[PDB]
């Protein structure tokens, strides 16, 4: 099942990684007056292991 | 109010410069080359909506 | 290409015609003119002419001070030409209503 | 007119017969060429504006 | 009579009060604070404060 | 109230123009 | 995504004879969201294989240049329709025609000429007196402007991003105008 | 400049075909420019009698 | 009809009910294959048209 | 950070079409996001009067 989850950002990477680092540096510079923060999902995933 | 018009003949007139036959032949040779194509644009260039 | 082919932009007739025809046309403008049968483009200058900052074409100023004596009237204006502008004073006039 | 001129109002108009009104598609309204600068300044590239 | 659409005898141009022009249903075309009423071409007036 | 452009150019001796250089291969 | 990117398709301007900006092939995508890894690998194998061909094709076919979408092509890069000279056989021995007609004969109709052996032909050039430069025509636009594979897109420094993908970008000024 | 083969300055053509409806009239001419001539079409006109 | 027939205007029209009109994107309007010649003609392809 | 061009902060769109019915009202808008702009949809709402 993982390809679907890794494409819909249910699992895989935080949005600071999968977005292009231009857009991360843009969003990061303007966030006090124009915010792109609420427009991308991060996964958060519980541990299976120990 | 009764007006009318009746065309009894239409004839087409054409006037030529009586040019020398070698010169007119040369001018035609030049005007048939593709880079010497003629071009025109409607003086009022517009779409008449 | 179609603006160049239709002579909307690009070369003049004295550039795009064959050289044989240009010398022919020159040699006969008196007495058999070809000089109305070929399009030359004309093209406005796109750079360094007009600004695309927001900016007024016309300013109206009001008297910063005025005087209204028995025989004459005064008005004082602070005519302010901003940076990156120039005023041909021939374009100015005083608009009087009364 | 005269010393018995009645109270009055003023009426203003113009006529402009054989003319057509013009509005040039130009970055200022001067004619600087037949192919105006707005007619070749980024209303070209896809554009498609209503 | 004369046909203004063909024979160039226009005569009602004084009857226009204004025109506004707007691209993409949103952008007032001349824009850029150009005109003294920026948003439109106010051809004539009836009141002029 | 609309536009066109006409493309003339000129050059003659106080005489009149015959045309110029002949690129002729003769017989 | 970042490493098997969709190519940027180049739009065309047939008026000017230039690229009109670019944006991705949104119009040709295989919908894999109801397949699994066993076949998504094959779909990525196809999308990778496409981009290899585009890179190879751009190097074979495009004219190597400092700019995508240059605003003006030199007369040595533009293809030109340069036909051979055109020869014409002149229809009269003009000097003998004034001779004969001044003698009081009348000449009418017509080539041929019974009373003179002289013919001449002249060979004019047909070519544009100056080479063309400016816009490229559609068969050259397709020979340029192969789609652009763009890996790790928007990761460098701003100001050497692919700004001329943006349709309304004024590459003579590195700027962007509205409607005036 | 000028030819000395016998040759007209002006040609008159007649309708090779015509149509004479309630509201409009047609004429067809075979405008035949011979060899060693050229026609500036500005020198043409239709001469109508009625 | 008959000796007393009235002067008449002629009207012409057509019907084509169950059909759906078609225009093949093929250089000469023929079905040479399901994948047409123009759909392969790599102009109307990779360097994308409006 | 801010444009030096003439440009609106707030745009109002009247319906291009509407369908008032027994128990519902429906309306269509041409939401034109003009060029060199971006719209956050969180700044959009229906201004109903009745």
């Amino acid at each position: 099942m993982m390809p679907q989850w890794a494409y819909m950002h249910i699992a895989g990477q935080d949005a600071s990684e999968y977005l292009s680092p231009g857009l991360v540096q843009f969003a990061r510079a303007t966030d006090t007056y124009f915010s792109l923060g609420n427009k991308f999902r991060n996964p958060t995933v519980a541990p299976t292991h120990d | 109010d009764g007006a009318s018009v009746r065309f009894d003949s239409v004839n087409l007139y054409a006037t030529f410069f009586p040019m020398a036959h070698n010169t007119a032949s040369t001018l035609e040779a030049m005007l048939r080359n593709d880079t010497n194509d003629q071009s025109f644009n409607d003086y009022l260039s517009a779409a008449n909506m | 290409p179609q603006w160049a082919y239709m002579h909307i932009a690009g070369q003049d007739a004295s550039e795009y015609l064959s050289p044989g025809l240009v010398q022919f046309a020159r040699a006969t403008d008196t007495y058999f003119s070809l000089g109305n049968k070929f399009r030359n483009p004309t093209v406005a200058p796109t750079h360094d002419v007009t600004t695309d900052r927001s900016q007024r074409l016309t300013l109206r100023f009001v008297p910063v001070d005025r005087e209204d004596t028995t025989y004459s009237y005064k008005a004082r204006f602070t005519l302010a030409v901003g940076d990156n502008r120039v005023l041909d004073m021939a374009s100015t006039y005083f608009d009087i209503r009364g | 007119i005269g010393q018995t001129a009645v109270p009055s109002v003023t009426q203003k108009k113009f006529l402009c017969d054989r003319v057509m009104w013009r509005i040039p598609f130009s970055s200022n309204f001067m004619s600087m060429g037949a192919l105006t600068d707005l007619g070749q300044n980024m209303l070209y590239a896809n554009s498609a504006h209503a | 009579g004369s046909i203004p659409y063909l024979d160039g005898t226009f005569y009602l141009n004084h009857t226009f009060k204004k025109v506004s022009i707007m691209f993409d249903s949103s952008v007032s075309w001349p824009g850029n604070d150009r005109l003294l009423t920026p948003n439109e071409f106010e051809i004539k007036r009836s009141v002029d404060g | 109230i609309n536009f066109a452009s006409l493309a003339p150019r000129h050059g003659t001796r106080p005489f009149m123009g015959t045309w110029n250089e002949i690129g002729t291969s003769q017989l | 995504s970042k490493e098997i990117p969709t190519p940027y398709m180049w739009s065309y301007q047939p008026q000017m004879g230039l690229a009109a900006g670019a944006s991705q092939d949104y119009s040709t995508r295989m919908n894999w969201l109801s397949a699994g890894p066993s076949m998504i690998s094959r779909v990525n194998g196809v999308r990778n294989h496409r981009n290899q061909i585009l890179l190879e094709q751009a190097a074979v076919t495009s004219t190597p240049r400092a700019k995508l979408n240059p605003r003006n092509w030199p007369s040595t890069l533009v293809y030109q329709e340069i036909p051979g000279p055109t020869t014409v056989l002149l229809p009269r021995d003009a000097l003998a025609e004034v001779r004969m007609t001044n003698s009081g004969v009348q000449l009418a109709g017509g080539g041929r000429s019974s009373f003179t052996p002289n013919q001449a032909y002249l060979t004019l050039q047909s070519s544009s007196s100056e080479p063309r430069s400016g816009g490229i025509g559609t068969l050259q636009f397709v020979e340029e402007f192969v789609p652009s594979v763009y890996f790790n897109p928007f990761s460098g420094s701003p100001g050497l991003y692919p700004d001329e993908f943006i349709p309304n970008f004024d590459a003579v000024r590195e700027a962007v105008d509205g409607y005036d």
